[PDB]
RNA sequence: GGAUAGUGGCCUACCAUGGUUUCAACGGGUAACGGGGAAUAAGGGUUCGAUUCCGGAGAGGGAGCCUGAGAAACGGCUACCA
RNA sequence: UUGUAUUGGAAUGAGUACAAUGUAAAUACCUUAACGAGGAACAAUUGGAGGGCAAGUCUGGUGAGCAGCCGCGGAUUCCAGCUCCAAUAGCGUAUAUUAAAGUUGUUGCAGUUAAAAAGCUCGUAGUUGAACUUUGGGCCCGGUUGG
RNA sequence: GGUGAAAUUCUUGGAUUUAUUGAAGACUAACUACUGCGAAAGCAUUUGCCAAGGACGUUUUCAUUAAUCAAGAACGAAAGUU
RNA sequence: ACCCACUCGGCACCUUACGAGAAAUCAAAGUCUUUGGGUUCUGGGGGGAGUAUGGUCGCAAGGCUGAAACUUAAAGGAAUUG
C-alpha cells in the first residue's frame, strides 16, 4: 500500500463494521463457608461407605498370607507371635487356613498359610489377599535362586498391600547394637523392592508386634485392578451332588456375580453354574451365555539356536540360494514390495495357509470403547454384592472330583469370567527378558504365558513396536536382546489388559520353572500383519560407466527374468534396478545410483505373510 | 491407566514449555517410586 | 429514680432535636489475633510475623448459674442444637 | 631442585573393648590396657561440556530425542565409551518472595512520531502564593586546641 | 443528451439553440495571502440599530483581591430524532 | 497616503546549535545521573476487549464508567542500504 495505517489502543468502529460476518455474582463469608462446610459433610460421608464391609462381626474378613522367604523360619512362628498380643488365649489346628475374631479390635480375619513346596502354589495364594506377610530372617540372607523369585514374580502379577516382619532377630544377639545393625541392612534390602515401605517390624518386641496387628485390623488394603472388575469368592465348604453339580460358600468380593455368567477355576478351566442363593435363590435363567469357543540330544537342539541366533545377529534374514535349486518353487509365495509401511497388503488375506478360523474368530477393532462399556454394563448387572455370604451351584464333570482337596487344607478359589473372554481371537502382548535371562528364545519356539488367572500353552511371533500407518510389521527370528517387543498369538482375550507372566517348565530346577520374561496384554487387533522379510545378495564383479553385472544371486536366466521388476540396493545405501539377463550362468548387469565397486554388496528384499498358530491350555 | 502420580510445574511459572502446546506439568514420581530411580535401574515399581 | 464494687442511656419515666461525613462517614472484603521481631545490607524501601517473651480470646455450637477474695470455669453443674 | 612408573619403613581414627569418669540410674562425649589398612574393597557423590556460562575439530551408533531462552537433528547440542569442568558430605528440581530493576519512580520513570495531554471555557473542596519592621559599632570576661 | 462505446429519455403540436420579460429558494466567485477575529466548534455583498472584546496610551483609582483545579455548570462540525 | 529610526503586543519565516535527541529533527522538544519554580490529567509487553456484568444519561440511535479466566516471544519507532 505505501501508506503509514492509522492506529488505536482499541478497534475503531470501522474497522469492527469490516470485521462483521446471568449477572456475576459475590462470595460472601457466610456462603463462603457454608460450601466449605457441606463439601467436607460429603467426604467424611464417603469415607464411611467405604469402612462399613469390615465394621465388625457381621461384616466381611480381610484375607492374610504369610510367606517365609526362607525355610528358616517356619510360618508358625510368624502367626503365634502375632496371636499372642491380641491378649486372649481363647484364640490359642491340623489345618493351614483359619477363622479368627479379635475382640481387641473387633475385626474379623482369615489366614491362609501356602504350601512352601508348590512354588506355583505360593502365586495362586497369594494372588487373592489383601495383605501379604514376608517372613525374614535375622540369621540366613534370602537365597537368589529361590527366595528372591518369589518377591520378583509376586510385584509383576501385582500385590494388594505387603508388610515387612522378622521374627529371630535375638538369635544373633550380643548387644541389641549388633541386632540394630542387622536390622538397618535387612531395611535397605527389603526398601529396594517396596519403596513406599520404610519400616521393618520386630515381633520379638511387643510394641512392634502389637503395632503390625492394629494395622491389619484398621487400615485398608489398594484394590487390584485386575482382580476386582471380576467377581471372585474363597470356598469356605464345598460339597458335590449329581455330571456333578459342585456347591461352594463363601463371600463375595469382586464386582459382583450373576446367575447368567460363566465361571473359571484355575486348574480346570470353564464352567457354568446353574443356582445362586444368599445365606432368596437365584437360577440359571438360560437367557445366558454358553461355553462354546467359537462363533541328552537336546544340547544339540539349544546348541542349534545359540550358532542360528548369532548368524541373525550379524547378517539378518539373508538367505542363500544353491546350485540346482529352483529360485520360483522356493520363492514363488513371496510377494516383493518396496515398503512395508507403504504397501497395500490385506489383512483376511485369501491364501491357503491362512487358519481355518476367520470368521470363526472374534474381531473388535475400538478395544478401549469396547472395553469401559463392557465394565459399566457388567457393574450394573450385578446380582450378589461385596459382603454377601452366598452359596453356588456349578455344573462340574464328576472325573475331575479325584481333584479335589478339602479347603481347610489347600486354598480353592473361584473366579467370574467377562461375556466374551471365552472366545479366542488375534492377541497382542508386550514383552520383555527376565532380569538376566540371557538364553536365545526362538521365535516358533512353545512358552507357557500367564496373565490373570488363567495359563496357556503358546507359539508366539516376535516383530519390533512402532506405529505403522497400515499395522504391517517386520516379524523377527528371535527375540532381540534388549528392547522391549510385541509377540502375537491367538488366545482367549482378556478386557482388563492384565499383567503377564513368560516362563518355560524345567522339573530340573528346584521351583520345576524357568523364568523368560514379563509383560502386558496390549489389545486384540487382527489388523497387526506381520510380514517375512527375505534378502538375497549376490557379488557385482565388473563395472562400467553406466552398468554393472553381478553373480551368484541366480543361476538361470529364467530365474532373472521372473524377479526382474524387484528394486534393488546396496547396504551402503544406493538403489538400483535390473536390466536384463546375460548368458545361461544366470548373471545379469544392473544399474544404480551412483558409483559401486567391489567392497560393496548388492542385495533385494521380498516378504511373505504370516499366521499366528492356536493354543492350548496348560495345568 | 489408575496409577497414582505426584506432579510438579513445568518450570515456567504457569506457560507452557519449548515446544509443547499447553502443556504445563512433568510428573514426578510414580506408584510412590521416583521415575529417575527408574530409569537408572536403582529401584522397582510393584504393579497394582 | 433503679441497678452496680463504683462512674456513665447501663436501664426506666418525662422533655428537647440532636450526632458523623469528600480531611472519605456508612457499607463490603481479608487464604487478618496485635506487638517485641524475621529475610533482603549503598541510601530510601519491599515482603513476612499460626510459632520460645508481653497482652487478648476459646475449650463441638449458643444460653444460664452455684461455690468463692477471685470464674459467667468446661480435667464444675443445668437446658436446648449437632 | 620439578614431573612420570618398580620398591621400603613409619604414622593414625573409623570401629570393637577391660576400667574409671559421666548420670536419679543409664546411653554418648572427654580419658585409656588389648585388637584394628596397600588395589590402604576401610573404594564420595550431584549436575554439565554451541552461547548466556567453567570445560571436547575425541570416537562408535542413529537419522526417536535435547532444549528455562536463542537453537541442534532427515550429530561439537540425541544415545554409548573415553577425557575434561564446577561445587563437595553434600548437590539438583518445583512454588512463593527479595536484590540486580530507574518495569511503581519522595530520593528516581514516561506522554510530537514508540503505551499515555481530556473538544473548549468557567468554577467549590485540595495544593500553592511578591517585597518590607534592631542593623551596625564599641568595651570586659571567657573555655578548647595548637604554638 | 451521455460515454471508453452505447441504450432508457425528449422532439415537425417544433426538442436543443436565439430574443424580450417574470417567479422561487439557496449561495456570496475573481480581490484571497505562509494576512485578520473568536474559549473551541468556527467566521467573507451593502446600510442601520443593540450589546460585548483585545492591544496601546495614562504622574487616575482599590490594595493581595492571586495560579491550577475532583464535584457542579455554559458552548460544542457533519450525520441523526420530534 | 508614503519614507526613515525607536518601542509594546501578535500570526509566521530564514540561518546557526553554546544545548538536546533513537533519529527525523527542535528557540524549545534547551537551562537533567552536575537529577527539586507552582499545579491538573494519563500510561506500565502483544492478544482476549472497548467484549461480559453492574450503574447512570437519552424518545431512539447510542454516550460515560469498565474486568477476568485463557493465550503468546515478541509486537512497535526512526533511518540508510544490498
Amino acid at each position: 500500500n505505501g501508506h503509514k495505517s492509522y492506529k488505536s489502543k482499541h478497534a475503531s468502529k470501522g474497522a469492527l463494521k469490516r470485521l462483521y460476518k446471568k449477572p456475576d455474582k459475590q462470595v460472601s463469608k457466610l456462603q463462603r463457608k457454608n460450601k466449605a462446610k457441606q463439601l467436607r459433610a460429603q467426604r467424611i460421608l464417603d469415607s464411611i461407605e467405604n469402612r462399613k464391609l469390615f465394621e465388625g462381626k457381621n461384616g466381611a474378613a480381610k484375607i492374610i498370607t504369610i510367606v517365609p522367604l526362607v525355610n528358616d523360619l517356619d510360618p508358625l512362628d510368624i502367626l503365634y507371635k502375632l496371636l499372642k498380643c491380641a491378649d486372649d488365649e481363647g484364640i490359642m489346628d491340623s489345618k493351614r487356613i483359619f477363622n479368627v475374631h479379635i475382640k481387641k479390635f473387633k475385626s474379623n480375619l482369615k489366614i491362609i498359610i501356602p504350601d512352601m513346596t508348590n512354588f506355583l502354589n505360593i502365586l495362586d495364594c497369594a494372588k487373592v489377599a489383601d495383605f501379604v506377610v514376608f517372613g525374614l530372617s535375622g540369621v540366613q540372607e534370602v537365597d537368589e535362586e529361590f527366595g528372591e523369585q518369589i518377591i520378583r514374580a509376586l510385584e509383576l502379577q501385582g500385590i494388594a498391600s505387603y508388610i515387612g516382619v522378622i521374627s529371630n532377630l535375638s538369635a544373633v544377639h550380643e548387644k541389641e547394637k549388633f541386632q540394630l545393625d542387622v536390622k538397618q541392612s535387612l531395611e535397605s534390602y527389603f526398601k529396594h523392592f517396596f519403596p513406599s515401605e520404610e519400616r521393618v517390624y520386630n515381633l520379638e518386641k511387643n510394641s512392634d508386634a502389637l503395632n503390625v496387628l492394629r494395622t491389619l485390623c484398621q487400615r485398608l488394603p489398594r484394590s487390584i485392578n485386575w482382580r476386582d472388575n471380576r467377581g471372585y469368592v474363597v470356598a469356605d465348604f464345598v460339597d458335590f451332588v449329581e455330571s456333578g453339580d459342585l456347591v461352594i460358600e463363601g463371600t463375595v468380593r469382586g464386582i459382583g456375580f450373576n446367575a447368567n455368567r460363566l465361571v473359571h477355576i484355575p486348574d480346570f478351566g470353564d464352567f457354568q453354574l446353574n443356582k445362586i442363593e444368599k445365606i432368596t435363590v437365584f437360577e440359571s435363567n438360560m437367557n445366558r451365555d454358553t461355553l462354546d469357543e467359537y462363533a541328552e540330544e537336546e544340547e544339540r537342539q539349544l546348541r542349534e539356536f545359540r550358532d542360528m541366533e548369532k548368524e541373525d545377529r550379524e547378517f539378518p534374514d539373508e538367505i542363500e540360494l544353491e546350485p540346482s535349486e529352483s529360485a520360483i518353487e522356493r520363492l514363488k509365495r513371496y510377494r516383493g514390495l518396496k515398503n512395508l509401511y507403504n504397501c497395500d497388503w490385506q489383512v483376511d488375506e485369501k491364501d491357503p495357509s491362512s487358519p481355518a478360523e476367520w470368521k470363526r474368530l472374534l474381531r473388535i477393532g475400538n478395544y478401549k470403547n469396547t472395553k469401559n462399556r463392557i465394565i459399566k454394563e457388567t457393574k450394573n448387572e450385578a446380582q450378589a454384592i461385596a459382603g454377601d455370604r452366598i452359596r453356588m451351584f456349578i455344573r462340574f464333570p464328576k472325573f475331575l472330583l479325584e481333584k479335589i482337596q478339602d479347603p481347610k487344607q489347600l486354598l480353592f478359589a473361584v473366579y467370574g469370567l467377562l461375556l466374551h473372554e471365552h472366545k479366542n481371537a488375534v492377541v497382542n502382548f508386550s514383552l520383555q527378558r527376565w532380569e538376566q535371562y540371557d538364553k536365545p528364545v526362538p521365535s516358533q519356539e512353545p512358552i507357557v504365558v500367564q496373565y490373570g488367572v488363567r495359563r496357556y500353552t503358546i507359539q508366539p511371533l516376535f516383530s519390533q513396536g512402532s506405529n505403522s500407518p497400515n499395522n504391517v510389521h517386520k516379524y523377527e527370528r528371535f527375540l532381540h536382546p534388549d528392547t522391549v517387543s510385541v509377540a502375537t498369538c491367538i488366545a482367549p482375550v482378556d478386557f482388563t489388559q492384565s499383567p503377564a507372566i513368560f516362563f518355560k517348565p524345567s522339573p530340573t530346577d528346584a521351583k520345576n520353572i524357568e523364568l523368560i520374561g514379563h509383560g502386558t496384554f496390549l489389545n486384540a487387533d487382527h489388523s497387526r500383519i506381520l510380514a517375512k522379510r527375505a534378502i538375497l545378495t549376490g557379488h557385482p564383479f565388473r563395472f562400467h560407466k553406466t552398468v554393472v553385472t553381478v553373480r551368484y544371486m541366480f543361476f538361470r536366466p529364467e530365474d532373472v527374468e521372473w524377479f526382474k521388476s524387484i528394486p534393488l540396493f546396496t547396504k551402503s545405501g544406493r538403489s538400483g534396478f535390473i536390466k536384463e539377463s546375460l548368458g545361461t550362468h544366470g548373471y545379469f548387469k544392473a544399474t544404480f545410483d551412483g558409483k559401486l565397486s567391489a567392497q560393496d554388496v548388492v542385495a533385494m528384499s521380498l516378504y511373505k505373510r504370516m499366521w499366528p498358530m492356536p493354543s492350548l491350555p496348560w495345568n | 491407566e489408575n496409577d497414582e502420580v505426584l506432579l510438579a510445574g513445568f518450570g515456567r511459572k504457569g506457560k507452557a514449555k519449548g515446544d509443547i502446546p499447553g502443556v504445563r506439568f512433568k510428573v514426578v514420581k510414580v506408584s510412590g517410586v521416583s521415575l529417575l530411580a527408574l530409569w537408572k535401574e536403582k529401584k522397582e515399581k510393584p504393579r497394582s
